[PDB]
């Protein structure tokens, strides 16, 4: 395929320079868990029990008992598939637009179909980054015109049933107002049984900031990070406690666990970028690819992630 | 069945397009082992 | 609409608490189930889940129905429904029931009655108390802890 | 209202004849197709199928979709949606199109071939200004309330 | 001041680490969504109609015909791209529809908008209908994203 295909060939030589989403750090290594699905769904089942009224006392004859009664549940996770298409240079093309330090068309915008496709890449593998954390697909730096996307398709910052703060606007640059929020946070959090687990911190660099320094007359050899890496040891059974600084949230702080039990990432085996072997071809030196890539697969349990919101004004 | 293997030789797109699927597999394998987060 | 809630859940439920997880619309029969109770099965005229049935007749060429209904019909009240078959389970008023049924959009020992839709009612020819307040679990659906027993005297 | 039947079927089809086999509502895409026909999808607003879709903006959270729609805001015809995505297919008014469509329930008996056709409000066709749509054969009831025609559209008229 | 590339050059590397916003630039030539199956020409450009509305321009008759900034009654045409060296200016005919980034008048979503004299969008024949709020890239350059559909009354 390679000998009869250059495209192909061009490929393998240069995926070795795409640089690894960073999501990767946000999830534990059993967390994360491929499926073979490019566009499609898939469905659990979980079974529940609950008590309906008080225990009935056995005292001579009685026929009316208290009820247990049961419930279930499927949980569905959508999966999408999205492609995009980039302009590039024919191979035969390349040698009438070679240079003396660069190979392309400075002044329509060309490239080499090599050079087109990493860079085509490394934007798609940041769409995706903004989406898992986020839970939405847009280019607007504002975030409107988002695209319409299907059910059952949510990220960590935007799942639905979990704990939520806001944080005043005018107590914004007020710590310990700030801690007071992510404690009453933290309080309300139900790991249950799955407690003994690493957990997760991540801030945006104006929170982590702020973080560093001292506790507070102010204390010595005490930062308020660290007095929040004891208040999380308090409920985890003193287990790590990792704090990662994102430049996409925005006065966020999202804090969850670790453990694969409560929330789990199932992503498809193509989720990351592939070529199409589709080419686009005409009489000029102007080619056209396609690349694609799967969406989805996030999956937590309920009132298990601390969503912390520090409304600015 | 990997692109990081350089005996592999893809038949097919459908082939190529599998050992990119590994190939990306392996490397977050790979990211995982040589991660290490600082505690603290 | 539906005893079990069409679209499929998005997120995994939290079971590590054991209060007030029984106030759903799926939760079928009733607190205090007597093993001596008399129990029957109809042809569903409608969705009178956990609804005031009443009889309800054809034009002859089939068997009759149950559909939601109260004032001077009542006949029972439904506890569950078998979608596939269309099947109503229905307690004959007869017999005493006591759990959660829908009530009309009240506090605990407050006379309650069927009104024209199978819903109960604030207050007559029925004998119904309310044990609990109001639960709402949608912005139009309401439910309330109840204890029928019996048709009261005019 | 749906590309497929919701109900099941109780019986096996006869695959026997072959004329007259084609007058079914799950007939997507159109009886004559060029292989340089222009081919877009969009988000739907409720179902356009077999019908003339407009653009339809929101409050600008999410990207613009498109709706059963005519008169002077057609922009195109749908002739396909994908139900588990929700995406219309929509082929462009400057493309030239020949298919079955959605036909109005009102006159319906009245319509003939070669006969002018123009869009209503409910991207539903009824028989006459500004668009080019004539019907190439008479209305086919496959429900009580449900009639499409063979017709095609060639753009906007002056 | 117009060119498609700015003539000036840059002080600064840029900052390759966003990817939001990086697209409302007056060098984004083409559409935003484009099809194999568009039909585009390249004609002798007459003036800098890059990114306007482009009428048929004729001549004595020694020379062939060429294209011009314009529109109204004799629009013929939208041109996406320019080439300098050859004055080469590519043209989608009206027949096409196209979507893309367009010269505005120095307007919300749902807007209908048609071509000037000057080949550049106004707010209302109707040819195209505005997609977003008009961008400022200087002083009297405003851009919009437009989709193109023809001519209607």
């Amino acid at each position: 395929l390679f000998d009869e295909n250059y495209y192909a060939k061009a490929v393998a030589n240069i995926i070795g320079e795409v640089k690894d989403p960073i999501m990767y750090k946000w999830f534990s290594p059993d967390q994360i868990e491929d499926v073979d699905l490019q566009m499609g769904y898939q469905k659990t089942v979980k079974w529940d029990a609950f008590l309906n009224a008080n225990p009935t006392t056995i005292a001579n004859e009685v026929n009316t008992i208290s009820t247990i009664g049961f419930s279930s549940e499927v949980v569905r996770l959508n999966y999408l598939k999205l492609q995009y298409k980039f302009r590039h240079l024919k191979q035969t093309s390349e040698k009438f637009y070679t240079s003396d330090s660069y190979i392309g068309d400075i002044n329509n915008n060309l490239l080499p179909f090599a050079q087109a496709y990493k860079l085509a890449s490394s934007e798609i593998i940041k769409l995706i980054n903004h989406f898992v954390l986020t839970g939405t697909v847009s280019i607007q730096k504002d975030g409107k015109n988002q695209k319409r996307l299907l059910p059952n398709m949510y990220g960590l910052l935007n799942m639905p049933e979990q704990i939520k703060e806001e944080v005043a606007s005018g107590d914004k640059d007020k710590m310990d107002k700030i801690f007071e929020k992510i404690e009453a946070g933290l309080s309300k959090l139900e790991l249950g049984d799955e407690f003994s687990t690493p957990m997760m911190v991540i801030v945006d660099p104006a929170t982590s900031l702020k973080l560093v320094k001292p506790y507070a007359a102010a204390s010595s050899c005490e930062k308020w990070e660290d007095v929040l890496i004891q208040t999380i040891k308090a409920i985890n059974n003193r287990e790590d406690v990792y704090i990662e600084t994102s430049n996409l949230l925005k006065h966020k702080i999202l804090i969850y666990p670790l453990n694969s039990e409560l929330i789990k990432f199932k992503p498809s085996k193509y989720m990351l970028p592939t070529p199409n072997e589709q080419v686009d071809k005409d009489s000029t030196d102007v080619a056209h690819s396609y690349i694609d890539f799967v969406l989805g697969g996030l999956l937590a349990t309920r009132k298990t992630i601390l969503q912390v919101n520090i409304k600015q004004s | 069945a990997s692109l990081l293997d350089s005996n592999f030789v893809p038949i097919n797109f459908t082939e190529f397009v599998q050992a990119i699927s590994n190939t990306y597999k392996q490397r977050r394998i790979q990211f995982y082992e040589n991660l290490k987060r600082h505690k603290r | 609409l539906m005893k079990n809630p069409q679209q499929d859940s998005g997120l995994l439920s939290n079971s590590i608490d054991f209060r007030d997880q029984n106030l759903i619309f799926s939760n079928s029969g009733g607190v205090c189930t007597s093993s001596k109770d008399k129990i029957e099965n109809y042809p569903a005229k409608g969705y009178p889940y956990k609804r005031g049935v009443k009889l309800s007749f054809g034009d002859g060429t089939t068997e009759l129905e149950v559909e939601a209904g109260g004032g001077d019909d009542l006949y029972g009240v439904c506890s569950d429904i078998d979608e596939f078959s269309g099947m109503a389970t229905v307690i004959p008023i007869t017999n005493n029931f006591t759990g959660y049924l829908t009530l009309k959009k009240v506090n605990p020992g407050d006379k309650l009655n069927f009104n024209q839709h199978g819903e109960l009612e604030k207050v007559k020819s029925v004998n119904a108390i309310a044990l609990s307040k109001a639960h709402k679990l949608t912005e139009d659906l309401f439910i309330v802890l109840a204890s029928v027993f019996g048709n009261r005297a005019i």
